[PDB]
RNA sequence: AAACUGCGAAUGGCUCAUUAAAUCAGUUAUGGUUCCUUUGGUCGCUCGUACUUGGAUAACUGUGGUAAUUCUAGAGCUAAUACAUGCCGACGGGCGCUGACCCCCUUCGCGGGGGGGAUGCGUGCAUUUAUCAGUGGUGACUCUAGAUAACCUCGGGCCGAUCGCACGCCGGCGGCGACGACCCAUUCGAACGUCUGCCCUAUCAACUUUCGAUGGUAGUCGCCGUGCCUACCAUGGUGACCACGGGUGACGGGGAAUCAGGGUUCGAUUCCGGAGAGGGAGCCUGAGAAACGGCUACCACAUCCAAGGAAGGCAGCAGGCGCGCAAAUU
């Protein structure tokens, strides 16, 4: 699935905007592509379209149906994920475990 | 960037005033939005003090109380049809205070049969489902057909009342500030008022 | 009519008028219960208010205004807007250099309560101060006094 | 200003604070509180200078961030905190307690009082209301609402609080003959009978006091504080006995206190 | 708390109401 | 450590450009408003999974883009006093509205009068409207409290799914705190008004009213009072007691110099009040800002660039240039 990337000069691309090239977006709380420094602020920002053109640096791409054969750099090897569950009813969960 | 300030005002002698100070927040004005009839939509304000307000955009229904019977139900409101400032806010039908309006009857109808037991803006054709029956000529007891009839002694409304629940809709007057507080509540016109407001609804058609 | 020259229906806000009754008083003797309340600062309140049929808001007697602040009192000069006067007002103000004083004079735009009729130009009115009813209007006429020669 | 001030200039500070010019450009500036910060002693104020217990404000810091002060039975970490007109200090660790209250001279004296006396402090009734289910409510000169009150309480009333409950024991009313401390204007910290009490509606009104020696001075009403009834203080009086000297017998007393002393 | 404090307080009621409904009718037939 | 959360950044500091009944000073008022915090009150008053609820997201791990920024994208985890959701309990009832029925008294009986009641319906505080009666208060309320009929906003109102310390008494009942919280009061204010007060100028004598000027009625908006705005009416309002217009090498006071007495001139400047952050304008967040050591434009300047783009605001402390007769340490 794609997943999102930047163009030739490193703007990144938002979901919602539906251009090919780069407009100016007033980005709030809540928004991709900025991170606000005071609470209440908002700025002006160059963002790239959703829509994939031959004028990108890198576009992100995540596997969702794995095929038959195997990529050696990725498909391979498991990881050991870090930080299991941390609230009790999430350890209840993984666990399928009950009240008592 | 609406303001309500004095000081873009004339002086009392006609002299203009320079202003001092640019506009301050705590004189601002906001956009004056106009309540519709049509399904409930109340959006939300936040205001000084970080209190807030309702703006009511669109509104179909609200209580209005009888005020001779004392009376208050929750009823439907159906049209515009005399403002006493603009007469263009009604041909867009718009809702705010003292505005006179079409409301429903049927809460009041059935409030007024169950109290009184006497019909109400029934035809003369008398046409009655078995529903109303049981409560306009039900059995019941002694002491509290007493009580019933002591009531109907001075169960009588107006003339003018009765030819509006012939047609199943009573005039009434917004009370509330539907742009305030996202309500539109008022009272049944009766009497004096009444006759005012038929007669100017009556000289502006 | 003789009240309802407006678009609007003109009534006292805290007076119920609709209250049901039967014909021996439907018919006999029909009569609006007037709102009315005292200021309170020994000013009594003029006869023609408390039986009155007039209907102004900004009435000190039968209106939702209370009078606090200055008591000051002027000269009907103009009687020319509707239920609002004009007085003027005379005082000396000294300049130190010369130990004299030189006349000088203010206006002040005036609510007239309709309560007040016979009220000619060239007397004393007093004014109470009020919440401000308009752009230029803060005062109130509580008492009439008549001029010197109107016997 | 955008919004409320925080700083008080040293200049700019209550008279009877009796700061000086050249220690510094602040004041302490009270926090808000129970009392007026034009009519209060912040807690610095009275531990360094008036007492002397601190040479610092950073002293004041350590001896209150160790919870040993109390005003009106509570611990008070404070240190801009506005103690104010009968306010009971209570140091636990040295057996001291204080009330504040004025001087002839209008300022707050160092008053010790007895640990009997520290478990009271008398207000005066500001507002009377009646909310919410017919309770009737009483609002005193420091801020305490207080529920059920007695009904011959008014306002002007002097009503007495013990400080552990804070429930009203007994009350003086306001009347001609009973005794007054002035608490506002020219005439702070006298003490006097009541004798007359003129109505001014719409305004203020002015009361009469009558000191002991026969001098006489108005107030206006709310410079009016009742402290006991007839002749008898309810609290312990300072130095002084509410009896201003005029500057004469002032000079007079000084001197004599010179040449029989030394 | 409430409870006691609404009791307390009807009880010194009594007093206060009937301390004056004593001076009521002292002064109508005097 | 980091990061999320919370609070503060609206104070202080600087400057005196604007501004002439304006600012400001004294005096009054808010019975015409809002108020983070502090302090006190209130917080089983409501009759209808809980021995604990749900989904995420940083920090971190890992892969990156751009010449360039306190730029950020994709992937893998995980928390809450973040964001959501939501119950027991007190709870047995009471109190009003209905009212099948039952019973009693009188009456020959009808009839009249009086009790209990199954059934349902609603219910506290805050909100909005209408009506009724008149615990406490004021100089005065259309105040406070009460009673009745309802309503109660999905952009929802309160009615605690929070944290520490000491440990316990007879599986229950617990002592101190901390953080919360609608509302009320208080404190610090703020904001709109009241009355009187200011320099020079008539080679400024009529001004205001089309495009609100003065007032009335109804609204809209506002934190609220009000031409603040709109609609419809009325034709008003100010002026030789100097209106209107212009000027000021004018921020206003407390104050300063000089002085027989009277005066004359100064006050940019450390206290108070106002204003403004190059010029105008618009906003977000918040209790509080039309904020500029916040944001968005335009105008004027001006910086970095790989030419695609990115960033700015010393009338804060220093310091530099300029300007000048004229003023200090990066």
């Amino acid at each position: 699935r794609i997943s999102g990337g930047n163009d030739k000069q490193g703007f990144p691309m938002k979901q919602g905007v539906l251009t090919h090239g780069r407009v100016r977006l007033l980005l709030s709380k809540g928004h991709s592509c900025y991170r606000p420094r005071r609470t209440g602020e908002r700025k002006r920002k160059s963002v790239r379209g959703c829509i994939v053109d031959a004028n990108l640096s890198v576009l992100n791409l995540v596997i969702v149906k794995k095929g038959e054969k195997d990529i050696p750099g990725l498909t391979d090897t498991t990881v050991p994920r870090r930080l299991g569950p941390k609230r009790a009813s999430r350890i209840r969960k993984l666990f399928n475990l009950s009240k008592e | 960037g609406i303001s309500r300030d004095n000081w873009h005002k004339r002086r009392k002698t006609g002299g203009k005033r320079k202003p001092y100070h640019k506009k301050r927040k705590y004189e601002l004005g906001r956009p004056a939005a106009n309540t519709k009839i049509g399904p409930r939509r109340i959006h939300t304000v936040r205001v000084r003090g970080g209190n807030k307000k309702y703006r009511a955009l669109r509104l179909d229904v609200g209580n209005f109380s009888w005020g001779s019977e004392c009376c208050t139900r929750k009823t439907r409101i159906i049209d515009v049809v005399y403002n006493a400032s603009n007469n263009e806010l009604v041909r867009t039908k718009t809702l705010v205070k003292n505005c006179i309006v079409l409301i429903d009857s049927t809460p009041y109808r059935q409030w007024y049969e169950s109290h009184y037991a006497l019909p109400l803006g029934r035809k003369k054709g008398a046409k009655l489902t078995p529903e109303e029956e049981e409560i306009l000529n039900k059995k019941r007891s002694k002491k509290i057909q007493k009580k019933y009839d002591e009531r109907k002694k001075n169960a009588k409304i107006s003339s003018l009342l009765e030819e509006q629940f012939q047609q199943g809709k009573l005039l009434a007057c917004i009370a509330s500030r539907p742009g305030q507080c996202g309500r539109a509540d008022g009272y049944v016109l009766e009497g004096k008022e009444l006759e005012f407001y038929l007669r100017k609804i009556k000289a502006r058609k | 009519a003789d009240i309802q020259t407006e678009r609007a229906y003109q009534k006292q806000p805290t007076i119920f008028q609709n209250k049901k009754r039967v014909l021996l008083g439907e018919t006999g003797k029909e009569k609006l219960p007037r709102y009315y309340k005292n200021i309170g600062l020994g000013f009594k309140t003029p006869k023609e208010a408390i039986e009155g049929t007039y209907i102004d808001k900004k009435c000190p007697f039968t209106g939702n205004v209370s009078i606090r602040g200055r008591i000051l009192s002027g000269v009907v000069t103009k009687m020319k807007m509707q239920r609002t006067i004009v007085i003027r007002r005379d005082y000396l103000h000294y300049i130190r250099k010369y130990n004299r004083f030189e006349k000088r004079h203010k206006n002040m735009s005036v609510h007239l309560s309709p309560c007040f009729r016979d009220v000619q130009i060239g007397d004393i009115v007093t004014v109470g101060e009020c919440r401000p009813l308009s752009k230029t209007v803060r005062f109130n006429v509580l008492k009439v006094t008549k001029a010197a020669g109107t016997k | 200003a955008r919004g409320p001030k925080k700083h008080l200039k040293r200049v700019a500070a209550p008279k009877h604070w009796m700061l000086d010019k050249l220690t510094g450009v602040f004041a302490p500036r009270p926090s808000t509180g129970p009392h007026k910060l034009r009519e209060c002693l912040p807690l610095i104020i009275f531990l360094r200078n008036r007492l002397k217990y601190a040479l610092t404000g950073d002293e004041v810091k350590k001896i209150c961030m160790q919870r040993f002060i109390k005003i009106d039975g509570k611990v008070r970490t404070d240190i801009t905190y506005p103690a104010g007109f009968m306010d009971v200090i209570s140091i636990d660790k040295t057996g001291e307690n204080f009330r504040l209250i004025y001087d002839t001279k209008g300022r707050f004296a160092v008053h010790r009082i007895t640990p009997e006396e520290a478990k009271y402090k008398l207000c005066k009734v500001r507002k009377i209301f009646v909310g919410t289910k017919g309770i009737p409510h009483l609002v005193t000169h420091d801020a305490r609402t207080i529920r059920y009150p007695d009904p011959l309480i008014k306002v002007n009333d002097t009503i007495q609080i013990d400080l552990e409950t804070g429930k009203i024991t007994d009350f003086i009313k306001f009347d001609t003959g009973n005794l007054c401390m002035v608490t506002g204007g020219a005439n702070l910290g006298r003490i006097g009978v009541i004798t007359n009490r003129e109505r001014h509606p719409g305004s203020f009104d002015v009361v009469h006091v009558k000191d002991a020696n026969g001098n006489s001075f108005a107030t206006r009403l709310s410079n009016i504080f009742v402290i006991g009834k007839g002749n008898k203080p309810w609290i312990s009086l300072p130095r002084g006995k509410g009896i201003r000297l005029t500057i004469a017998e002032e000079r007079d007393k000084r001197l004599a206190a010179k040449q029989s002393s030394g | 708390k409430n409870k006691e404090e609404a009791a307390e307080y009807a009880k010194l009621l009594a007093k206060r109401m009937k301390e004056a409904k004593e001076k009521r009718q002292e002064q109508i037939a005097k």
